RNA sequence: GAUGAUCAGGUUGAUAGGUCUGAGGUGGAAGUGUGGCGACACAUGGAGCUGACAGAUACUAAUCGAUCGAGGACUUAAC
RNA sequence: UAGGCCCAGGCUCUGGGCACUGUCUCAACGAGAGACUCGGUGAAAUUAUAGUACCUGUGAAGAUGCAGGUUACCCGCGACAGGACGGAAAGA
RNA sequence: AUGAGUAGCGAAAGAGGGGUGAGAAUCCCCUCCACCGAAUGCCUAAGGUUUCCUGAGGAAGGCUCGUCCGCUCAGGGUUAGU
RNA sequence: GACCGAUAGUGAACCAGUACCGUGAGGGAAAGGUGAAAAGCACCCCGGAAGGGGAGUGAAAGAGAUCCUGAAACCGUGUGCC
RNA sequence: UUAAGUUAGAAAGGGCGCACGGUGGAUGCCUUGGCACUAGGAGCCGAUGAAGGACGGGACGAACACCGAUAUGCUUCGGG
């Protein structure tokens, strides 16, 4: 088994679960092509840790791109960075811009 | 119009049931393998 | 009916006869879905017209086609390849002078796109 | 019809656009000719134009595809 | 773009008449912005915990949470403004 | 944390072709269209203090994006007897 | 020192009367810890980058730069029973 | 086969337990800094320009520290 994870990305958790419950479970290249044709912005970032998920069981542990599925796929919260004035423009306060890991692992079937 | 206490998380989990994504409409495009949405175009596919 | 395309009702008329020309000109575009679905019937109502050839159609559509420049070459407008170029190459067609293929997403704002070209 | 939903169809087919012919609306087009010093008038000529309405016509788009969906529990009684 | 008129008195006030109108009998349609769906981004007041129906009673103020009964498959989206022990208020 | 992926994200006109680029609605060029014009034009004060030019840049910042910027970093740039 | 040990002890263990706030007199913070030694990751692979997976150093890499230990709220993935 | 009866299972999601993570910096160890005193020194500097500052000085950025156009130092006498 391989795994891929792409920390502090910046994007929020709970928009890239969205996309995560679509692929996890699936046979690893029928879900490449679910990342892209789904229109959200988080598929670029999840097919990015996919297919480096991917490289990896092949240069390093020798395993073939077929007969791979994913097994694990899951977002973590990652540090948040607190912007206290957005009083440009904006009249709100302590806008929170949050931030993501993103986890994948694969193996044979 | 104020709330008047918290919400629980088995409420919000609850509530979060249906804002749920759907798997798109894929088929394979007859020259090549490459997926395309269901009436939309790919010669180059 | 008809679609307002989220403008108002000059706009409209402004934007779709821009399209029209711009169709005219590059046999080929590429734009929003339900634009090119808008864009569809007044692109080939002016075909028609063109195909008739006489004075008064010719007057019609230049009412309503822009004055731009076809190819620099021949010193040609986007009238006078309307009524010379494109009227003799659908001279046996009934109609159906358009087709509209899909494309996907953008990435901006996720609208969807389509190609809109002259068959 | 807010969105889902509902309903008519998907190439042995008229679902929508276009084209052709119509219905209704407005109302006498462009060019040319004539009369007038001119603004204009007359003829060609119920003419030209016409979004959402009707009938023909596969000309353009509904391609190819994919997914889901049974194998029918036990007891008693009458057969 | 840019003043409604006329006949009066009292020096501006009270008038009266006319004109005119969606002020209404009584509302209908149309245009745009928001609402609504999709893509991007993304706060605040408030907050004892909460799987939080209705009626009739009981009760330190007014019962969702007490007693007796009657109703009700699980989860949402859009509206209403009834309760909202919401805030305004204000009498006092 | 909750409210909640909710309210916001304001006028006001853009459309297409080409380019660059890992990536374009949003940057550059072209074309047409549209808006101001006792100004939304020209100059020059107060005030600000490098924000000016060239090259590089994609952390952060810019109510979306960004290959762009008044942002970041390196070099430069202001000449009086009137 | 039967004094404190990073919310304590000076306001200040860190470029502190600093940053910030105010016209001014004046008010006034937050912020310590890789490893014994940088030996601080050659090289290969995915990626524009960021970030990862190997390889290597090291006693330890889940010690990789807000890098000793790392609790709770809060946020997730899998599963036994309902 | 018919009729009349019984039960089972079902998960869009949810609850409890368990396993594994993330975030966040309590806790424990540690000390560069403080606090209260004791025993001695010393209790003033300045018009021969003070206290406190501004601007500058390095081969190459900013800052601290040091120094003053003799400017990241000069002379001498000692130590090492």
């Amino acid at each position: 088994q391989a795994k891929a994870v792409a920390r502090t990305v910046r994007i929020a958790p709970r928009k890239a679960r969205l996309v995560m419950d679509l692929i996890r479970g699936k046979q690893v290249g029928e879900a490449v092509s679910i990342l892209n044709l789904t229109p959200r912005a988080a598929s670029p970032i999840i097919e990015k840790v996919l297919k480096s998920a991917i490289a990896n069981a092949e240069h390093n542990y020798e395993m073939d791109a077929n007969n791979l599925v994913i097994s694990q796929a899951f977002v973590d919260e990652g540090p948040t960075l607190k912007r206290f004035r957005p009083r440009a423009m904006g009249r709100a306060s302590q806008i929170n811009k949050r931030t993501s890991h993103i986890t994948i692992v694969v193996s044979e079937k | 119009a104020v709330p008047f206490r918290r919400t629980s998380k088995m409420k919000k989990r609850l509530r979060r049931t249906h804002f749920k994504l759907n798997v798109p409409g894929m088929t394979e495009c007859p020259s090549c393998g490459e997926m395309k949405l269901s009436h939309r175009v790919c010669k180059a596919c | 009916s008809y679609r307002k395309l989220g403008r108002t009702s000059a706009q409209r008329k402004a934007m779709l006869r821009d399209l029209t020309t711009d169709l005219i000109i590059n046999e080929r575009i590429e734009t929003t879905e339900t634009r090119a679905k808008e864009l569809r019937s007044v692109v080939e109502k002016m075909i028609t017209l063109g195909k008739r050839g006489d004075l008064h159609a010719r007057r019609q559509a230049a009412a309503y086609i822009r004055n731009e420049v076809a190819n620099e070459e021949n010193n040609q407008d986007a009238l006078q390849k309307l009524f010379s170029d494109i009227a003799t190459r659908y001279e046996e067609r009934q109609g159906g002078y358009t087709r509209i293929m899909k494309l996907g997403p953008r990435r901006g704002d996720g609208a969807p796109m389509a190609i809109i070209e002259l068959v």
